[PDB]
């Protein structure tokens, strides 16, 4: 409702580090709970 | 050289100190396997060698 006024992102600490590869599963666990916390927030740069 | 790879790496022969690390060794063999230590040293201490 108040989108414009306050939008809610993805924490800074939710996404996995830049350098580690997808061959290490906590750090794709957390591309899993990213991807399905997406479109609730309102961020519409959300989606990339 | 090469750049680093982020895949899981694993020890190669591919590089070239392996190259070398194995040339030398190779060669020695030809060393131990000479005529100059076949006479001299005994035969069943240039295998182990």
């Amino acid at each position: 409702a108040y989108n414009g006024l306050v939008t809610t992102v993805l924490s800074e600490d939710a996404f996995p580090d830049s350098s580690q590869s997808i061959t290490h599963l906590p750090s794709m666990w957390k591309c899993l709970f990213l991807t399905l916390a997406g479109p609730m927030t309102s961020d519409p740069h959300s989606p990339v | 050289n090469q750049p680093l790879p982020r895949l899981t790496v694993a020890p190669t022969y591919d590089s070239a100190m392996s190259n070398w690390i194995s040339t030398t060794i190779a060669f020695f063999i030809r060393v131990v396997n000479s005529v100059n230590m076949t006479a001299t040293v005994n035969d069943l201490t240039r295998r182990t060698m």
